[PDB]
């Protein structure tokens, strides 16, 4: 291979041409924000719970940004589910629901960001880079809304009109495309179990699992949006994620320090 | 049951970026044909990217940039093609409209005027999917997602070739390239080798809710777009696997 | 003398957020009624917020957030209701339009199409007034400020109840709730107790320059909106205390 | 009271319900930017006067931001009065005039901001938070246009079409809703007098007064927009304001240092 | 050959900021005349800045600000004049449209409604040319650049005087000011002394591709704008030096 | 002269009045960003060449911003020429081509900015001040697209429809209007020669030349957009520019250190 040979294919072939696809795969790999960690703060699992859940996490974010560059995305939660229910009952398609869900994630970003504003941490747009480089260099953290910007172009699921790519996917894709070193989902359970811990008595905790093993156990749609698991298997930069309980004081701090709290889900 | 059709009377037409790349020789006859179609149909005309996106891919890949960086860089070229095409139709009341406007205000714009132009790329931006170093959700894919989300009456893809062949009809195996008058998306997805349409188009066809057929026609032959918008078979028909209610 | 009427031919209709909260069972008949009204009136349809704003108030207040933080959080829910309602009318040429567009470009949008939808909340944002921890300038208030500023032909408030009662007809004192066919804003402002309309609506009615009457009608009864837009008395009439020139 | 009882009322009652209003009043009180001071630089009283007035204040802002976090709002002034006069004579309503006045305050923000740009201080949008948290953390000051964003939704006054909520109100409301520690109006008189000092020979200076006392003396519409006085009485966070003469060198600096120059107007 | 005409059917009308400065006494008759012209022409109405820009120049120059700072400060005043004028025509479906909208979406807006209003200043912003401390590309210049770029049917400049004189007819040499019924841009560019039009207007006339004549007429005399839009000679004609194909 | 006399002329005369023009010329002269340097990174000459050209310049930018405040504008290059060719062949006017060219300069800004993001340097809008003051104060550099914002109001050239004011002009005008201390064009030749070095065997290098001398030698349209030369002669703040070869390692660094690499073009 060579740059000339890749450029030749790029000019002469369809982008669908497997030979072109293979030459592009040999391109160098630049990480835009390699020292940053993406964190998702759950909507239903954290922010919807109010002060008791959010205030300790604000304290951890403030302590953590002294030693860690953080991109903090927000989930949507119960107001998005209400909107999805209204719109789905009207027959509206996934692309319309996607925009509704994004405004709820935006609301949660604004609430979290206002609690962090006196520490210098801004709310920034989620579609891309925006004020991220400057803020990460100065105050070491930004807050963004976790919904992907697909709007009416959202890919529908195989069944139903609920957008399949929501705030887990949004936060994951930004970690992946910025080449961040780490992706932490902050939810309301210690991690993955063999069954839903809220509706199962005897679920067993799983410290570490691959995507393939998850699928072989029926856990494809459990604590993470199942589409995120497939995105993870295709990822170039973020080949594992960590799921932790944001309701446990210090859990985020300890996860950022490299402690294996929660569940590590690996692409392979 | 399936979601309602938002704009059931809409016709969506995707113009290939490589058609635009041919300049006035291709664009002037297409603009004249579009002008004649304005009183017949309510048109959303969406432009692809073409060769300039290949250049920015070449530079971006040489710089090591990830696929989420290359996606908006390519989308910009589809937007430029849309501004060019709209400028040629301005005297007919046609303008380019931005993605947020297409997403939320298309109904009022098509009430004001007979056609609008927009970018066929979807706004995946840095949230493009990983896997390939080439952005997968491109102009065909965005145009179909929009047409099917709207529940439009059709989507017609305007190409620089007659349709889909069994091989690239401008490529090294051109000699064994056989024209395919009709195909299914599932059959195409099983084939390996190049296509004139995004591979991701076949994926979004599998989850489609309204559009049953998409025709790929040669925009370099005057009259094929007009015939295709009346349902006449003049290129390759792609069956999406949607079936009627 | 009083300021001119900017859009004297305009009818403003405010749809309660709690009407939208009922889903298809309430929205589909209202959409069908709106469709029939499009050829009769030039409509600015403005949606309120409903129950989702109560949830974000619950979270925001638990976090200690001031009233200027809660106001845009609530307004977002009225905007979402507007996007939903507009999507249902898209095939009639109706779209949601943003606040700056409503403020500066409404005339051209109502020239392009028969109706548009917007958020009934006013854009007070973090400049909401202090005093109550609940944002005072909500959907009724914003809709009236707009209707009166435009000098519109009327403002009709579409509720989930027949009108104003002497007590909350779904509340603890429901049994002694008497329906009020007609009232004045000044009388309502003197009463203590809940109303189906913002208290700030009565304040902006006192400084109003054009709108003399606002009718609150039950949008859950098909035909009441249509009758109200023809001036028929089918709900509660609120006299603003504007008098004719 | 309790969170459950407030949430119950929030779901079941109209927001107009006095019981709901009373429970919401018991909510905790978070100050978003408690260490910041909001300063209004008058349009007619300062910026319209050009270099002799503005340049010393630029110097004070630059010196002050070493020890003080500043949100600096601009007034509108004589160009807004011209626009109000044209539009009022055409019969245009207060909501139309409001937008015209905002562009003049925007012009003044841009002029002030360009004099401060080499010191790192940006002009930011006034409707809310924008680039404020990051800038306040780094360069300790921002410039914004003081007009409230009400546009066509501006509440009219009881009489006439002049918008009653202009740049005094805009700056005050931001101080109040961000929970800032201090609100300083920078005008062209030493403070409040018993009469208009420009048109009265024997006006007496008032160092400190409450809003109620102001109203009992006919001074409701004097050195401050009278609506601001009522906003102040309803405020949760900013319960007094200070009015100082920006034409006196060092007056802003001394006010920020806690010196009682000018007039202190108290809510009660 | 010369570039195509994008909007050949368009009439562009530039309203002097100093005409607007006269208030209702000048604006009301002009609005009535514009109302009568809406069914006759497709109008882009562009407002200049007037006296308020002189004030902001006075402040800005006293502060030492460069010409790239003063240009957007002046343009803001033309925008305010445009919002005022559009508000007066709102009941006819006329709205103010922003610069990006004028640049890319004018065709659809003039399909929705008969006229729109915009700012006559061009968006040179901090990229204004150096040399003079007064921004050179002002309202006449921006209006002409737009009209000629569109290939519009004409540009008519509506002034507070009858046209161009050999001296300022309100100035110290008023007594020797002779009216010029017709002139060429090249002749004007050779003259020293004040004009009622930007000097940069004469420069952009020299590189113009379509507009052959621009008439300056007195908007304070009802009927002159109407006559000028029909090509009747009622003010000063400026020959640009474009010649027909 | 006096402020009163200037204000009198400003109110009473046309802005075209030579007496008004002369009084405005006597106004004080404020430099908004006097300590900053504007650098243009060529599109065709640098960024279009990919990694071998761009990566060393990224390294120099990163090293240079420790001692130098930098505004880094991007050129457009071969994709703009393609767009110009398509649009010109359709008969489209210069104002339409101007907008097309700007999107290519925007693409180049985004690519350069993503390579600089981990160093804290943002991409900012080019029309004016935007996030420039804050970023220059903190991370000492910003990236912007070099195309002027004239869009459909672009002045056409005397002949043809190619916009005459492109990214050399855009970057120069920002240096001029911000009153920056220095303007460096980074291209792919050591500087100005007596002929085009790519198509001339015996071209002679010119270390220093005035605009007038350039015109007397037929070099009006050579390594710089000829309109830039006329802008330079009219400039108030930037009265010379330096053209250097960005393909020579360290050339930008040495130019910023005051070394006379390349060609210095003087207004007079
Ligand atoms: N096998 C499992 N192990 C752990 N949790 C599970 C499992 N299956 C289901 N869950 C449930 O999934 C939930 C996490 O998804 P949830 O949508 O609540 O998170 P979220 O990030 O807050 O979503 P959003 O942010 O969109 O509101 C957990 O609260 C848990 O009850
Ligand atoms: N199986 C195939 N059948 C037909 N054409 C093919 C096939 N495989 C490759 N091609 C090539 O695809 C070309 C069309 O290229 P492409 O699809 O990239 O352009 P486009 O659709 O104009 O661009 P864009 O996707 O940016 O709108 C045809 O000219 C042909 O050479
Ligand atoms: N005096 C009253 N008369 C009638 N209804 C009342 C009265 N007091 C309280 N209500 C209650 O107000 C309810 C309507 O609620 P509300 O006004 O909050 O909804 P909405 O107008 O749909 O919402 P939004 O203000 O977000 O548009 C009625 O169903 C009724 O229970
Ligand atoms: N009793 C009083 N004491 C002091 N000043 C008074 C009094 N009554 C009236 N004034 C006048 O009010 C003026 C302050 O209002 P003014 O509008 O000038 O301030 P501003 O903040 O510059 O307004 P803007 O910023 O909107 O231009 C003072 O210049 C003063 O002449
Ligand atoms: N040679 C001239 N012929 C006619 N008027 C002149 C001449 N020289 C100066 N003037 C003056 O120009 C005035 C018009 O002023 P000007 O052109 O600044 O206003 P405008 O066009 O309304 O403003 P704007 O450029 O902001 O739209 C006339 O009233 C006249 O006094
Ligand atoms: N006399 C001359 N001396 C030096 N270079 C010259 C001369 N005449 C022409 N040139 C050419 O001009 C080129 C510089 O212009 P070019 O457009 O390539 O720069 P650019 O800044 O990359 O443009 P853009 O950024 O718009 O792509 C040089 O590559 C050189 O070949
Ligand atoms: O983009 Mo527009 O919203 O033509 O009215
Ligand atoms: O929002 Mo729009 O401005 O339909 O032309
Ligand atoms: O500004 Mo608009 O784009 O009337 O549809
Ligand atoms: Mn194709
Ligand atoms: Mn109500
Ligand atoms: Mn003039």
């Amino acid at each position: 291979n060579s740059t000339a040979e890749l450029e030749e294919l790029l000019m002469q072939r369809s982008l669908t041409d497997p030979q072109l696809q293979a030459a592009a795969a040999a391109a160098a790999d630049f990480r835009i924000l390699p020292d940053a960690t993406v964190i998702k703060i759950g909507g239903q699992s954290v922010i919807d719970r109010g002060r008791a859940a959010v205030y300790p996490l604000v304290d951890e974010i403030v302590a953590a940004r002294k030693n860690h560059k953080l991109l903090i995305g927000t989930g949507a939660g119960t107001r998005a589910r209400h909107l999805y229910s209204i719109a789905a009952g009207l027959g509206l398609p996934a692309g319309v629901l996607a925009q509704l869900g994004s405004s709820v994630a935006d609301q949660n970003a604004a609430m979290l960001g206002q609690l962090l504003a006196k520490h210098g941490i801004p709310v920034v747009g989620g579609a891309g880079l925006s004020a991220v480089p400057l803020s990460l260099a100065e105050v070491n953290a930004v807050v963004f809304s976790g919904m992907p910007p697909y709007k009416l172009w959202m890919r529908p699921a195989a069944e139903g009109v609920i957008p399949p790519y929501r705030t887990d996917a949004g936060c994951f894709l930004l970690a992946e495309q910025f080449g961040c070193k780490q992706m932490i989902f902050v939810k309301d359970e210690d991690g993955l179990y063999t069954a839903n811990p809220k509706t199962s008595k005897d679920a067993t905790f799983i410290p570490r699992i691959s995507v393939d093993e998850m699928k072989a156990k029926g856990l494809h749609d459990s604590i993470l949006e199942f589409p995120v698991l497939d995105l993870l298997q295709s990822a170039q930069h973020v080949r594992e994620v960590q799921v932790v309980n944001g309701l446990v004081p210090g859990n985020l701090t300890r996860a950022l320090a490299g402690e294996h709290v929660g569940t590590i889900i690996t692409a392979s | 049951k399936r979601p309602i059709r938002l704009l059931p009377w809409l016709q969506v037409v995707k113009i290939g970026g490589r058609v635009m790349d041919r300049g006035a020789d291709a664009i002037l006859p297409l603009v004249e044909e579009l002008r004649k179609l304005l009183p017949e149909h309510r048109l959303l005309i969406l432009t692809g990217a073409g060769v300039r996106a290949r250049h920015v891919f070449s530079v971006g890949l040489d710089l090591g940039l990830p696929v989420g960086s290359l996606a908006p860089l390519a989308a910009s070229e589809a937007g430029q093609n849309g501004h060019i095409l709209a400028a040629m139709l301005a005297s007919e009341g046609v303008s380019y409209v931005e993605h947020p406007t297409v997403a939320d205000q298309l109904a009022i714009h098509l009430s004001a005027t007979r056609a609008v132009v927009g970018s066929a790329f979807p706004p995946y931006h840095h949230h493009e999917f990983p896997g390939s170093r080439i952005p997968p959700h491109r102009a065909d894919t965005g145009a179909f997602l929009l047409a099917d989300a709207f529940g439009a009456a059709g989507l017609t893809i305007v190409e620089n070739v007659d349709g889909i062949y069994t091989a690239d009809p401008n490529g090294p195996d051109r000699g064994q390239a056989r024209f395919l008058p009709e195909t299914s998306a599932t059959d195409l997805a099983k084939s390996e080798g190049p296509l004139p349409v995004d591979r991701a188009l076949l994926d979004v066809m599998a989850t489609a809710r309204h559009i049953e057929r998409v025709q790929v026609v040669n925009g370099l032959v005057p009259g094929r777009l007009t015939a295709a918008l009346r349902g006449e078979h003049v290129g390759t028909l792609i069956r999406t696997g949607v079936r009627p209610a």
